[PDB]
């Protein structure tokens, strides 16, 4: 329960300033059958009001605070990796294009069917509007015929401030303490 | 205050005898700003579905699509006297579009080919509502042949015996400006 | 796994008012073989008196407080998701039509044959009258022929107050404390 | 570990008053190939003195407190459920014919051949003498020929006060302390 | 961990009187392919020194206290059960041959490979001289040819007092305390 | 699971007297395909000195304090247990040729491929020179032709004291507190 | 959840001095098909600026504190070990060349395709500069033709101080409190 400690942290800090907490699922998918070198995955989140932030280098909205808490890989992807139909490798997590903050331990290892699956290292806070980008550095690339693209899911706990009283000073006073 | 923009849906409705469906409900004070009503499915969207918008239990709007066409809140037409009236209009034309609205609703979209129907509503000043705002859809099958479109009361539940039927799905888009 | 903590939270807090806690089964099912875009599952709840609330957008009755806690997917669905006979994806949980409250983590990972079955993060409260709506956001859609619709079951804990001395004047005072 | 929590709770609460706490396997068998509509299952409990309380609508003996704690389904039933030889569905659990207390989530998913079997919400208590009736509400009934009856095993913790020095009033007195 | 709390309680309480706490394995074996009715399984306990107290109705010797803590069944035993190669049913656990205390919940269900394995209900304490005996009541018996005997494993905690001093005074003081 | 707590316990306690704490791997292996009765496994421990202590009855060197923590059984062994190509059973753990302190839970059930891989109860201490010896008590012995010997790997925490001021004086003070 | 405990411990003590805590991957590889005896694997870690510290016996940079917390073995390595295409064995972890810190338990048994793989014993810390070197002491060497070199992945928590006020002697102040 590393998501359940972040979820308990946001609903106690952002509640006196007026604040809405929920969780969503971010999908980073490296396109078109990586076989040679470092590629870049296309992040695609579904936030509250039917909106779809697609494309590389997702920019956070100006009233939301994100928390990248966990990551996993679906079981039909883990079947394809160990059969050599799609690539293995690590995934680098950047903030503002400058800080390298984490490196996921070998995405073939974090399949959701194994109870002894290694998780993400720590829950990463992402401030209001600021670049979230990811890179995919493959090792043992895809070899078999009829290869498939990669897909690695992430769990984002999203704090939202769009229903406060005065949201201009509600965000910037809650972002400092939390 | 805050904007509230939403789309409510019911995705598979029997257009049979005498149903009452409760689409959406909003609590709190606010101002109605923009409304859209849409139906898709068989041609029985046009005659059998009565939309209703209430505020604090008090009725603001209640209409049908054939009431909006037959009472002149639609595209401006003019029919020659050697005809059968509206029976010669819906039998010859497939698609009818009309943009400008004002406070009363207008039949903006008639599509008998693709079978999509729709109306819009833009108040010329923000229409207040105090306690609740409720959206209802009443399925009352009435044929196109008579219907008597001139209204005599608000709660007129008129039906017929050879009204068309089918299945369809009904959506309502709204944009309000609520309080906190 | 969160149902047993929110159950004892209901039996302790509701009993000074009269509190009749029980559990019921909720079923969400998108019709007709989702393959491209965001679909709408048909809710279906079964309360006490053979009352089958159906269609989209269920309304909580005026004497009850619901709790949407857990979910699971049967094995004849999970053998189809890995075979591509029905779409994977997540389920968004809305409250009052605009506020998104949760996201179910990847319904193929909620199968009943996964030894690490993933649950929900926290159970969501639903007060008297308040519209519950859900949507299905498909990642890795169905590609095989003769596809099948999706079915994901849920679990609702209902806190009834109709059998106290007053059905209306008491539930609105335990809604403030729970 | 949900059975062991309510067993250990009973043997420390009913111990200063004298209480013979033990476990018992309950059987609920809907008879003769349920195929269309709501049925009624034949209960069967085997207490200490080899007497088998049978028939529909068990009346609980006047000096005992029952705790219905778990539910599971054997493996040869689960082969017959998924092959359409016997009906799926849920099970409703009453008390004095009016009070509905649980709904078992889809008895095909409570099978023991799966490593992530779903559980009940809470261990349901049952006072001294009070009627216990159940019902079977079938969804997706038995389809293939040569059908079989359904059978869902339960597990009941029976606190017993009959061998102390005190009547059927001291049983209900130490019942409401729990 | 239900063996560990019993183990730490025995280590703490028997230490000032002098006491030797260790853990062993007990084998209940219903011999010769049970097919019809209620049988009697051969107990075999392995104490220190390959003693192998075998046969029905093991008497606890006058210096030891035994704690029947947990019960499970092996994985080829589970495979032979679900193929109908050996019989299913319950196991009744008696004290002094008259007092029933526990009934194992359907020994097919307690396979050691499932994480959703149902445990024993409570750790049964056996005092000095006292007679442990068990019975096997079969439901849906062995059907296939070349049937096998049944074997169910138990985990016993033995608290010995023979090496301390005069062991009778230590046994009566410790059995008064723990 | 217990190997991380006694490691941290050994570091904090052997520090005021000075000492290594580290880990090694101990191999117990019953020779030549046990089919009848009590057999003796051949221990083989290798410490940092590249010195192999083989044969039965290993002697702890005079400057070390060992701790036997966990055990596991690899997959080509567990493939052969479930086919009957080698024996199941437990392993008894003695000290000083006299005391018996543990009995490991059913060496098939601690295979590395069981998702509920069971661990040991508590770590076994070993002072300076003492005789660690094991005995393998087979239940369900090997029945198939071309059988294989058993192999059960252990994990030992070794607390060396060789770098203190006087290592023979340091251990007899640290054996009291640890 | 062992790497997330030392990660959270690192960010608590690096917060008053400044510190850039992040996780990387160390890859130890024995070159060219070990077949007889103890070999030496060439480490390869990746710090921030695409800096590949290669060669045997990596030297820690002068203002960083490392933490070796995890190890795993990929699936094509585990299917090559059990096919006899590369050697099994253990891996020794040395600090300054002098101290032995750990021993990984039998690298084939910490593969990732097994749902209950074994773990290490502790996270070994590493101060400003020390010579981290490893050794692969094989058992059951490579026997089949066309053998492959080994590859064993690790996981390092790196605590950089280079973006604090003075990364020369503030790193030696936080080294003592950790």
């Amino acid at each position: 329960s590393v998501t359940q400690q972040v979820f308990n942290f946001a609903v106690t800090k952002s509640q006196p300033f007026g604040g809405y907490v929920y969780s969503t699922n971010l999908t980073a998918s490296t396109s078109s059958a990586v076989t040679s070198t470092q590629l870049t995955p296309l992040n695609l989140s579904i936030t509250l009001g039917q909106i779809t932030l697609s494309g590389n280098s997702l920019v956070i909205p100006a009233t939301q605070i994100w928390y990248l808490t966990d990551a996993y890989v679906s079981v039909p992807d883990y079947t394809n990796i160990t059969n050599g139909a799609e690539a293995d490798g690590v995934i680098l997590i950047y903030k503002d294009g400058v800080k390298l903050m984490l490196t996921t331990p070998l995405i073939s290892s974090m399949s959701i069917s194994n109870p002894a699956r290694t998780h993400l290292a720590q829950a990463v806070k992402y401030s209001p509007q600021s670049i979230l980008t990811m890179y995919f550095n493959p090792t043992k690339p895809a070899t078999a015929s009829t290869s498939y693209p990669n897909t690695v899911y992430f769990t984002v706990v999203v704090v939202d401030f769009s229903y406060a009283q005065n949201p201009a000073r509600a965000v910037v006073s809650a972002n400092a303490v939390m | 205050y805050s904007y509230v923009h939403n789309i409510t849906t019911q995705t598979n409705i029997d257009l049979s005898s005498q149903q009452t469906i409760h689409l959406a409900s909003i609590n709190g004070k606010g101002y109605i700003i923009f409304l859209r009503f849409f139906c898709e499915g068989s041609s029985a969207c046009f005659t059998n579905v009565k939309f209703s918008v209430k505020a604090n239990g008090l009725v603001l709007y209640s209409f049908r699509y054939i009431q909006l066409l037959e009472l002149g809140q639609a595209i401006a037409t003019a029919i020659p006297s050697s005809s059968q009236g509206f029976s010669t209009l819906l039998s010859n034309y497939n698609v009818l579009i009309s943009s400008p609205i004002g406070t009363l609703p207008q039949l903006t979209l008639y599509d008998s080919y693709d079978n999509r129907y729709g109306a819009m509503l833009q108040p010329a000043f923000p229409l207040p509502f105090v306690n609740t705002l409720s959206l209802d859809v009443d399925i009352l099958p009435v044929s196109q042949s008579s219907y008597d479109p001139i209204p005599y009361s608000l709660n007129d539940n008129q039906i017929s015996t050879n009204a068309p039927t089918g299945k369809g799905n009904i959506s309502i888009e709204y944009l309000l400006y609520n309080c906190l």
